[PDB]
């Protein structure tokens, strides 16, 4: 079986850190539900 | 036990205590990926939460009732990652995200590399609204990962 513990509220932190980048990619979705880059 | 909020799925069966996903707790419905509980049961302290609606093809599922989460990004502002990683403490990671381009339209993508394990947690816009759940994505030309902000 399965089981879910409480790990914290739904919030924005103000002092949050930034990072990661912004691609724009030509992606497809299989009737699997994976994406596959196209 | 069913406070808003994001919680861990946790299960017994391998070694120890392992983190298979996270997921999204608001209107009394349980929010995951498809991917994570593949539509197993789940237990929540004496109470049991059982599957509501699941769709293998967006990779969610919903808990107790139907999928509640509709906010969408804007297109335009930052985003926040509320990664829950196995092991580790919530912690808010601000973007900018990207964009998957297919047949049917475009999504938002976020470029975070977490653990699989991290797969469910929340994607919030300023106002504090889920947008969508990070986990079901893809690798690209370096390796590292793109998720799409999958909503429902
Ligand atoms: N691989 C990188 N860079 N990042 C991810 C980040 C965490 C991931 C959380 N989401 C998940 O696991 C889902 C479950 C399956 C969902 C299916 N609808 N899978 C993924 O979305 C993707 C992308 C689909 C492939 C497309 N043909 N599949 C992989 O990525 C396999 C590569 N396997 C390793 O790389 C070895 N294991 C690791 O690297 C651990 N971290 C990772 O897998």
């Amino acid at each position: 079986d399965m089981y879910i513990e409480r790990a914290g509220d739904i919030t924005w932190e103000k002092d949050a850190e930034v990072t990661g980048n912004s691609p724009r990619l030509d992606v497809a979705l299989d009737e699997s539900g994976d994406f596959s880059l196209v | 036990e069913t406070t808003d909020g994001v919680y861990r799925v946790m299960t017994r069966r391998l070694l120890g205590s392992t983190q298979v996903g996270v997921g999204v707790m608001q209107e009394g419905v349980f929010h995951t990926m498809w991917h994570v509980t593949k539509g197993a049961a789940l237990r929540s302290g004496e109470g049991r939460l059982d599957p509501y609606w699941g769709d293998v093809k967006q990779d969610l599922v919903s808990y107790c009732g139907p999928w509640k989460l509709d906010a969408a990004w804007d297109g335009l502002s930052e985003v926040q990652l509320l990664a829950v990683p196995p092991g580790e403490r919530a912690k808010n990671i601000q973007t900018l995200p990207g964009i998957f381009k297919t047949k049917d339209g475009d999504i938002g993508a976020v470029a975070l590399d977490y653990p699989a394990g991290t797969s469910g947690s929340p994607i919030l816009d300023k106002c504090g609204r889920v947008i969508g759940l990070y986990g079901n994505g893809v690798v690209i030309k370096n390796g590292s990962y793109v998720s799409a902000i999958t909503q429902g």
